[PDB]
């Protein structure tokens, strides 16, 4: 969200943030990530410009 | 004409839907099966347990009827 790379922000992201610091809630964002991933390879299916390579 | 990879997207094979969800048992409704069958247990258990006093008074009668032994 801070630092954009190569088509950022106009690209949909959800960052998952726990609560506390055990390895449980440290492996529930890891699924959270998981399951809010494909959100953004669909927008990537949805917006491309046909062009160079 | 130029031929290249085209977009598809249809569905958007739906972004992060909840699987999870309660299926079955409610809580207090298994309570109720589960002690049920606990109650019905123990009342077709000890009906077999009185129809084998019937066999054991019988059983301990045939050495009392037995004196030639």
């Amino acid at each position: 969200k801070t630092q954009p790379y190569d088509v950022y922000d106009q690209v949909e992201f959800d960052v998952p943030i726990g609560s506390r610091g055990d390895c449980y809630d440290r492996y529930l964002c890891r699924v959270e990530e998981m399951r809010q991933s494909i959100r953004i390879i669909s927008q990537c299916l949805n917006k491309m410009p046909p062009g160079e390579i | 004409x130029x031929x290249x990879x085209x977009x598809x997207x249809x569905x958007x094979x739906x972004x992060x839907x909840x699987x999870x969800x309660x299926x079955x048992x409610x809580g207090y409704s298994m309570f109720a099966v589960g002690i049920g069958a606990l109650l019905f247990g123990y009342w077709s258990m000890m009906k077999w347990n009185r129809e084998r006093r019937r066999l054991q008074i019988e059983d301990f009668e045939a050495r009392i009827a037995l004196m030639p032994l």
